[PDB]
């Protein structure tokens, strides 16, 4: 089994001076994701918001406006540096929820014990004609 | 967030999307959440009720415009030297020079001159005061509520009729025949018989002396005795007068063809001769399927009797009566080839042989009616296409169109599409050559370098017709022949004073320039078909997209993989075609405008040596024609053709807004939303308000959409003013 | 070689000396085209007993500017 | 400038911006042209004559065509 | 907030960390003096109500038809002046 | 006349249109010296213009109403009337000659299609085996109708790609 | 022979009458 | 093109002209100060005006800029 860490809320933050691309409305209404990653230095790394940020030693602590914006950071610290990280889903209401490396090892590396949904075990043009389905609200591939 | 109900998934976006799309996907019923048939088809019906009303109250609106502001009583009594009047113009912001530059017609104020030709219309349809217009427009009021009523009433579950009764397609053609199309035709000819012709020789009849007045002086009995020929005795002579009885007549129903020699229009003996012979055949051709009284056609069983031996069709027309019957995009697509097709001929139809009194005198109507059929026509046929191609996505079942000539013509596609694409480059190749040859040997001044193809086989038959022009002496342009001779106490006089003479439209003579217009006609037919061919050929598939048809019939994408999938569905095909649709009436349109702007002023010529050249084209016609256009607002002044001019440059910025779209796609846009996203939601004083809806760039499709609106209003717009203005304000 | 033949041309087909005792009527032309089919009219009564291109460049008043007054120097 | 375009195609000359009605004159710009013009013997006392005569002054005419005129700004 | 260094994120102090701020409204009893916010209040007393709002903008509607009815032409305008003779046209017409 | 039009030797318009060009390179004539260069340019125009009137007036060519030749696309109407020139001769030598450049372009792929690297062959073209194909396809007519009755032109449907409908 | 008052007035009540009806119609139809 | 067809029109309406000893005459008139405010006096007087050289120079040696003309909106 494999438990989700923890958010360490009390983690220090890369230094940077100040974006106009970071947070907005949407993150008090609706949410905003954070990124943590552990550097064995201190470097400069580059922003999904725009701008050069120096992220220091230990841990290192990002929030982003969108989950895409995390994954870009986190595929580049892990190419760029070697460098593995955690994203979370913060909803403002106070819970957290865990997302990216969600089983612990990374999605492209299989790990037994995932659920292999969305995946149809027929070819594309095994799909069933679209007058067959005429008012059903659904599209051909999903039935 | 809960406005789309018909969508609950519309409903669901948080961004401005979910209204636009709203607004653009209500009338797609079948995409409905919970939508069944019955429910479906039910819901078709009382809106054709409510579109029907809506035609009803707009021709109502005519008529009451035209009988309380209009000059009806004036342009009766003077029909050549009246403008009729559209309605009276109350806008606050007119200067007085507009105020006194837009009073024409011997109106008080400022009005509009028609140029829809409903004033020839209804004095040719025996209408005569402005007292008869008003109760035309009351009664066609009360029609429209009578249609709205049952509209209501036809939803309602004791009167909503059953699926199968929408799917009785003999009953409804058998109807639709006899009653829609023949008995209409039949009270159309009471109406001309009892009403128009005594108009047109100055008896009033109306409804109140109507039961007391006699069409015929022998009523009845030559009818119910065969004695039919007593109602063509006397026709009116070629000295009549128009709403006078001076050399006047007793017949009803002649048949000498031609024109009238004072109005050049069709004679309305003519007219109802025809519509009581066509009354006849549509009451026989609608008693011909099988309804209820054993006796008529299985149209099911003739369609699949309709199978030639040897496979030549493979299965012929097997299942083709269900095809059709379940599918509402393909009758939908038949109506609207149909419709558009017929749109065509009443556009070729009435500038030829113009129906109406007084008709082919006013040059601005005859050209803004020809203009307004051909546009509608192009819409017709493109969205006939289109459907065509929906059915493909939706209501195509390969099981039951197994072997017949649906699945025959869809296995071969590719043999289709290619040669279409052959003629079509083909005809460009070839017109543009000649065209700019032409050019270039006028420019280096030698005019008789130009290859100048004489459309000898348009002229040929032209000659079959009896227009005795260019010597073959064929058919009916030899007296001696059998069809020369068999008619010659009929239709052959009037047809043939019409088609030898150069004072009307009928068959005008042609040249080389009428050639290559004609093969500019032919190209932009032919290339507008094959997007339209292709894109419905190709809307269940193809090789860039095998699985086409699970996408739905319109969608953005696919992608850049793949090399890229721009403009991949058949959504962007009709889209494309739009344009060429488009560019083909503004060639047919161009030609026909050009022609008669020649033969109005007498000056065949600058058409015969200035078509053959687009210099000519571009010259003679869009910048000599448009000089009185641009003038009708100065920093001298401005006259009555100043709104001609607005709408000019209104279509042309239209138009560029247009481009506006089409060039540019969804992602600067999106960019700077963002970026304005942000500067609203931090600047001071305005953080008070937020959106309810988050703004977003309008996505691929509809934005392919908008700037395709905005290019489709801007040229009819930029033409409409171009064409009224200088056929108007020249005649 | 951009340079080059526009100093060819106005050594060769030109009417640069005509042009340089009326400025002020002549007007000036540096190429000629080749009578093939009926192109020739192209060629412009520019003056100077010349027939060519009228051109626009400007090399004309740049050559007198520099002080040129001859086809041996172009 | 549609302001404009409205105001002609409604018969409403006096409410168009223009010189004649609603004025919008470029006074720092002709006011930069009155510098320049006065510029000579005052703020220019080694010039004998403005840069361009665009600025103001008299028309240079050479061979009965305007070589440069002053140029007014509406 | 927490941020007393570089922290600045905190699920018990969510409020801070997500960037809710007033930027600049403040709170404070003191603005207007007295009786002209009872005079004001009583100006706009039961029109604060949608329904009664809704018909102010009725009663403008009813202004904007009664220009059309009579205003347009207490103020000349040339769509309700008079005309002075007309035009014929290009050929004979009118 | 075949349609209405009067031969171009006989009708007024094409030797008043002759006559208004010659005018206008006289009117061009009368500026310069009767041996410059500009006066023999000018002499060799009107002698072109000349001889082009006189040989489409000797053709038999076809004018409209004013002075410019018409041509016939009808085999029959032309034929029989002395004017298969117009169309038919140049349909018969376009149909020629592009059948040689398309044939030639064809065997050319046939050709390099079964060779070590086609790919390579169309960039890069083998300049001896162009100019035998292209020399071989001057008796394009005979050999196309030959391997259309082999069967050998055409391709199967079986053998082709399609999209799955 | 212009139209009175009283046929305009008429009219516009009639158009009334059928835009009630029209409204009808298009509540029948939202359902 | 906004910045050539202004100095096209400007300089043509208010520079560029002839001189006959009691003024100067210009090449289109003067008439850009009373209709260079309005979109339609650019299509007409400046862009309709102006066009009239251009689509009635066949059989000239013009002829080349008029098949251009036409070529390039293609
Ligand atoms: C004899 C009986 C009869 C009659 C008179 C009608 C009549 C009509 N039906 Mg109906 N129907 C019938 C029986 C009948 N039906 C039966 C038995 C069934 C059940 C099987 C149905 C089922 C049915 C359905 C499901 C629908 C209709 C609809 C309609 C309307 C068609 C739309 C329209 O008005 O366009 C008018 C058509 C014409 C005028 C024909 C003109 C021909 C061409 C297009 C024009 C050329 C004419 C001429 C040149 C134009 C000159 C005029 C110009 C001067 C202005 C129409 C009024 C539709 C509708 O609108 O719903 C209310 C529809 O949805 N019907
Ligand atoms: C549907 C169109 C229509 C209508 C409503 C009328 C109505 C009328 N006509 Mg008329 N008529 C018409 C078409 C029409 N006609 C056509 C097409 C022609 C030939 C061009 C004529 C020629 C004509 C003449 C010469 C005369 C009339 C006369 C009359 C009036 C006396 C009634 C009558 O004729 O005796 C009764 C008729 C019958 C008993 C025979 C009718 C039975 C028929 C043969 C079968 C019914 C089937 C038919 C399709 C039903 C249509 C229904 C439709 C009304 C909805 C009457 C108001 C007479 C008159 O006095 O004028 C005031 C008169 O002299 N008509
Ligand atoms: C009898 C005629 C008819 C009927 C009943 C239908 C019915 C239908 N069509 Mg169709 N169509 C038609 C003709 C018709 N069409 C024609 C003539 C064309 C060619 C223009 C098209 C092209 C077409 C396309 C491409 C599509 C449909 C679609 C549809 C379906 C959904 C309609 C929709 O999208 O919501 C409502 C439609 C609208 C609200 C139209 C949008 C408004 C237009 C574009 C702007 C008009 C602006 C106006 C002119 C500005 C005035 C100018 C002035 C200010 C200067 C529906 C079943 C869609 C579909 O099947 O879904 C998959 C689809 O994508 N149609
Ligand atoms: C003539 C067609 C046309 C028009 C009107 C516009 C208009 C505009 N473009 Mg655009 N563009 C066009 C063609 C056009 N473009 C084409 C063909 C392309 C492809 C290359 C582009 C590519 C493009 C880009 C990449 C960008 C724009 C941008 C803009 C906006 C700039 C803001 C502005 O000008 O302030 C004012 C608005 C106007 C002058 C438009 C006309 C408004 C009139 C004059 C006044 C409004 C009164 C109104 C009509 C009254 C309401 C009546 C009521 C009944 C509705 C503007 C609305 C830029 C932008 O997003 O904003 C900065 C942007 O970056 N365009
Ligand atoms: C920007 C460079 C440039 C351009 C655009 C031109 C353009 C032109 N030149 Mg020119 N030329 C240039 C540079 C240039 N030249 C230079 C640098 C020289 C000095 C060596 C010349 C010397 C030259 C001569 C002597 C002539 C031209 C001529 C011409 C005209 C006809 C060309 C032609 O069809 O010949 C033929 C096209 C071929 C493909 C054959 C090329 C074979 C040559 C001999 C091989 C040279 C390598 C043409 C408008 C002719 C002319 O003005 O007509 C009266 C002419 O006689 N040029
Ligand atoms: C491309 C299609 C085409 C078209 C539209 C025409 C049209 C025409 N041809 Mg023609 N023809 C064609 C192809 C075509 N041809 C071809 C390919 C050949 C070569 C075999 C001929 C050989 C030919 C001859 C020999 C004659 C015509 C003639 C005619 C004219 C009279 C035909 C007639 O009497 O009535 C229609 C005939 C039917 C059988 C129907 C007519 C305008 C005649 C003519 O010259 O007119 C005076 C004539 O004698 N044609
Ligand atoms: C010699 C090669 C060759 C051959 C035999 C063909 C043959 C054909 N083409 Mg094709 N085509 C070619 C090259 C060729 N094409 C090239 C290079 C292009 C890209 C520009 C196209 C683009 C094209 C299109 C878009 C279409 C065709 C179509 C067709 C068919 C209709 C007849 C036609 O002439 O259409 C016209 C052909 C053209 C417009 C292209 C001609 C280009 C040149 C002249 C050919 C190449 C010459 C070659 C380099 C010579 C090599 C010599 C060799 C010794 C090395 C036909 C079977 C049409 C079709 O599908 O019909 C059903 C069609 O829609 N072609
Ligand atoms: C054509 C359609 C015309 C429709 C007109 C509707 C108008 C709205 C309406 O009736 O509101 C009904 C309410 C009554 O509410 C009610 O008024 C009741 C009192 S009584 O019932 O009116 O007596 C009260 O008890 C209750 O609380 C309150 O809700 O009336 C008002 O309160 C409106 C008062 C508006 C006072 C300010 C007007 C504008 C000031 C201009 C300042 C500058 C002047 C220069
Ligand atoms: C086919 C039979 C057609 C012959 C009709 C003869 C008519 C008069 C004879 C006549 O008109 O003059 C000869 C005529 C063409 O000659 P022309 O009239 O053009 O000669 C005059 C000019 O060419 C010289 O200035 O030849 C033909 O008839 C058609 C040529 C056969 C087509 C060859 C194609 C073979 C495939
Ligand atoms: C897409 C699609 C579609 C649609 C299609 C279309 C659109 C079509 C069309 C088309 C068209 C639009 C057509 C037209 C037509 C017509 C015709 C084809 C005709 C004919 C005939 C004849 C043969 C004639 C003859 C004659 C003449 C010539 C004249 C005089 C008289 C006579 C008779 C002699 C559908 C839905 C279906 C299906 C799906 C897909
Ligand atoms: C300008 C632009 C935008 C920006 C979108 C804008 C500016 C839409 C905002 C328009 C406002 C709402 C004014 C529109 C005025 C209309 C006349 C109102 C019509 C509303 C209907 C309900 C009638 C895109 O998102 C886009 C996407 C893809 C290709 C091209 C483009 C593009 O050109």
């Amino acid at each position: 089994a494999f438990t989700p860490p923890t958010l360490q809320s009390d983690t220090p933050s890369p230094i940077f001076g100040g974006s106009t691309g970071g947070l907005l409305s949407q993150a008090q209404v609706e949410e905003f994701h954070v990124i943590t990653w552990e550097s064995k230095k201190e470097q400069i790394f580059e922003m999904p918001t725009g701008g050069a940020a120096i992220m220091r030693q230990g841990p290192n602590l990002l929030k982003l406006a969108r989950k895409e914006q995390c994954l870009a950071l986190l595929t580049q610290l892990r190419t760029k540096f070697k460098i593995d990280g955690y994203i979370y889903r913060v909803f403002p209401n106070g819970e957290v929820q865990y997302l990216h490396p969600k089983d612990g090892v990374y999605p492209e590396k299989v790990n037994a014990g995932r659920s292999g949904d969305n995946t149809n075990m027929r070819r594309i043009g095994q799909n069933k004609e679209p007058v067959q389905i005429k008012f059903s609200g659904k599209i051909p591939a999903e039935f | 967030k809960l406005f789309p109900k018909f969508s609950q998934a519309l409903a669901q976006d948080p961004t401005t999307r979910r209204i636009w799309f709203g607004i653009a996907t209500a009338h797609d019923f079948e995409s409905h959440d919970g939508m069944t048939e019955e429910r479906l088809y039910q819901k078709i019906f009382a809106s054709h009720f409510g579109q029907l009303a809506i035609i009803f109250l707009w021709t109502s609106g005519n008529l009451f415009h035209v009988a309380w502001q209009g000059n009806f009583e004036q342009w009766v009594q003077d029909p050549l030297h009246i403008r009729p009047i559209a309605h009276a113009i109350w806008d606050p912001h007119f200067g007085q020079p507009a105020v006194e530059a837009f009073t024409r017609g011997g109106a008080s104020g400022p009005v509009n001159i028609s140029t829809s030709g409903v004033y020839q219309w209804w004095y040719t349809i025996g209408l005569r005061t402005n007292q008869e217009l008003y109760t035309g427009s009351i009664f066609l009021l009360v029609l429209a509520a009578l249609f709205l009523f049952a509209g209501w009433l036809h939803l309602q579950p004791a009167f909503q009729p059953a699926l199968s009764w929408f799917k009785n397609a003999e009953s409804r053609l058998n109807h639709h025949l006899a009653g829609l199309f023949g008995v209409s035709s039949l009270a159309w000819t009471g109406h001309l018989v009892h009403v128009a012709i005594p108009e047109s020789r100055g008896q009033h009849v109306g409804w109140d002396n109507f039961l007391t007045v006699l069409p015929h002086p022998a009523g009845l009995t030559p009818f119910f005795t065969g004695n039919w020929a007593a109602y063509a005795e006397n026709p009116d002579s070629a000295s009549h007068v128009f709403n006078t009885a001076q050399g006047s007549g007793t017949a009803i129903l002649t048949f000498l063809g031609g024109f009238h020699p004072q109005t050049q229009s069709l004679w309305l003996t003519d007219m109802a001769h025809h519509h009581l012979a066509i009354a006849v055949i549509f009451i026989l051709a609608g008693h011909m399927y099988r309804t209820i009284f054993g006796i008529g056609h299985s149209m099911r069983e003739i369609l699949e009797a309709q199978t030639p031996p040897s496979g030549s069709l493979g299965a012929g027309h097997k299942g083709l009566y269900d095809t059709v019957n379940n599918s509402l995009h393909f009758q939908l697509g038949l109506a609207l080839a149909s419709v558009g097709t017929i749109s065509s001929l009443v556009a070729q139809h009435m500038y030829s042989l113009p129906p109406y009194a007084f008709l082919a005198q006013d040059f601005t109507t005859q050209a803004a009616l020809y203009t307004h059929h051909q546009y509608i026509a192009g819409f017709i046929m493109c969205g006939a296409f289109a459907h065509g191609a929906i059915f493909f996505v939706r209501d195509y079942d390969p099981a039951q169109n197994r072997g017949n000539v649906l699945a025959r013509i869809l296995d071969h596609k590719e043999a289709l599409i290619s040669h279409l694409s052959w003629a079509s480059l083909f005809l460009g190749f070839h017109t543009l050559g000649l065209y700019v040859h032409n050019d270039v040997v006028q420019a280096f001044g030698t005019p008789e370098k130009q290859i100048l193809i004489e459309p000898v086989f348009a002229q040929w038959i032209q000659a079959a017709h009896g227009k005795t022009a260019y010597g073959f002496d064929f058919l009916l342009s030899s007296a001696t022949s059998a069809p020369s001779l068999a008619g010659q106490a009929l239709w052959l006089p009037g047809w043939l004073q019409g088609i030898n003479s150069d004072a009307n439209s009928l068959f005008l003579t042609i040249g080389p320039g009428d050639f290559l217009v004609h093969h500019a006609i032919a190209l932009g037919l032919h290339t507008t078909t094959l997007i339209l061919v292709k894109g419905a050929l190709d809307a269940r598939g193809s090789k860039l997209m095998p699985d086409k048809k699970d996408f739905g019939y319109s969608f953005p994408c696919d992608g850049p993989g793949r090399g890229g999938t721009c403009d991949i569905s058949a959504w962007d095909a009709f889209y494309l075609a739009v344009f060429w649709m488009l560019n083909t009436i503004g060639w047919v349109t161009f030609y026909w405008h050009w022609k008669h702007l020649g033969i109005w002023q007498g000056n065949v010529n600058q058409f015969n040596e200035s078509s053959t050249y687009l210099m000519g084209w571009l010259r003679d016609y869009l910048w000599l024609n448009s000089s009185q256009l641009i003038n009708g607002y100065n920093p001298f002044g401005m006259n009555s053709l100043s709104v001609w001019a607005w709408m000019f440059l209104f279509g042309h910025l239209i138009y560029a807004t247009g481009f506006m779209f089409l060039i540019s796609w969804r992602g600067y846009w999106q960019e700077l939303i963002e970026t304005l996203a942000w500067a609203h939601e931090r600047t001071p004083l305005a953080n008070l308000v937020r959106w309810r809806d988050k703004p977003v760039a309008l996505s691929i499709v509809q934005a392919r959409l908008v700037g395709l609106t905005h290019f489709s209003v801007g040229y009819v717009l930029t033409y409409a003013a171009f064409l009224i203005a200088s056929t108007s304000g020249k005649f | 070689i951009w340079l080059s033949g526009m100093y060819f041309h106005g050594a060769r087909f030109s009417n640069y000396e005509a042009w340089l005792t009326d400025p002020t009527h002549i007007k000036p032309s540096a190429q000629v085209v080749w009578p093939i089919v009926g192109q020739e009219i192209l060629n412009a009564d520019v003056g100077g007993g010349f027939q060519g291109l009228q051109i626009t460049s400007g090399f004309f008043q740049l050559w007198r500017a520099a002080g040129i007054t001859s086809e041996l120097q172009l | 400038y549609i302001h404009n375009d409205t105001m002609s195609a409604l018969g409403r000359p006096q409410d168009m911006f223009s010189d004649t009605a609603i004025q919008l004159q470029p006074v720092f710009a002709q006011w930069v042209q009155n510098t320049h013009f006065l510029a000579p013997g005052f703020t220019a006392p080694n010039a004998l004559a403005s840069t361009s005569p665009s600025w103001g002054g008299d028309v240079v005419a050479v061979g009965g065509k305007v070589a440069m005129m002053p140029i007014s700004l509406g | 907030k927490y941020g007393e260094e570089s922290r600045y994120f905190d699920l018990k102090d969510l409020e801070n960390t997500v960037g809710s701020w007033d930027m600049y409204g403040q709170e404070d009893k003191s603005r207007y003096n007295g009786l002209q916010s009872e005079f004001f209040e009583r100006a706009a007393n039961g029109l604060s109500r949608r329904e009664y709002i809704l018909g102010l903008v009725a009663i403008g509607g009813a202004g904007i038809l009664a220009w059309g009815g009579k205003g347009a032409a207490d103020v000349r305008l040339p769509t309700v002046g008079p005309q002075q003779p007309a035009q014929v046209g290009p050929r004979g017409r009118l | 006349d075949v349609a209405g039009l009067t031969p171009c030797s006989e009708s007024k318009a094409f030797a008043k249109r002759k006559k208004n060009e010659v005018k206008a390179l006289n009117k061009r004539l009368k500026n310069y010296e009767a041996d410059s260069a500009p006066a023999l340019a000018l002499k060799a125009t009107i002698a072109r213009t000349e001889a082009r009137f006189d040989k489409y007036a000797k053709q038999g060519l076809l004018c409209g109403t004013d002075g410019l030749p018409h041509l016939i696309a009808d085999p029959g109407l032309a034929l029989r009337y002395g004017h298969a020139g117009d169309v038919f001769i140049p349909t018969i030598g376009f149909i020629y000659f592009a059948g040689w450049l398309g044939y030639a372009g064809s065997k050319y792929l046939q050709a390099v299609a079964a060779t070590a690297k086609p790919i390579e062959k169309e960039i890069i073209i083998d300049v001896p085996l162009a100019w035998k194909l292209l020399w071989e396809g001057f008796g394009w007519p005979l050999r196309a109708f030959a391997e259309y009755k082999n069967g050998s032109l055409m391709e199967d449907d079986a053998k082709i790609t399609v999209s799955p409908r | 022979m212009p139209i009175a008052d009283y046929q305009v007035f008429t009219a516009l009540f009639l158009a009334l009458a059928t835009g009630i009806f029209a409204v009808r119609l298009g509540v029948a139809l939202y359902k | 093109s906004i910045v050539i067809f202004h100095f096209s029109w400007k300089m043509q309406s208010d520079v560029w002209g002839t001189v006959s000893a009691n003024g100067v005459s210009h090449i289109t008139g003067g008439n850009f100060a009373q209709s260079a405010n309005t979109i339609n006096g650019w299509l007409r007087d400046f862009l309709w005006a102006q066009s009239s050289q251009v689509i009635q120079s066949y059989g000239s040696a013009l002829s080349a800029y008029g098949l251009i003309f036409l070529g390039a909106h293609f």
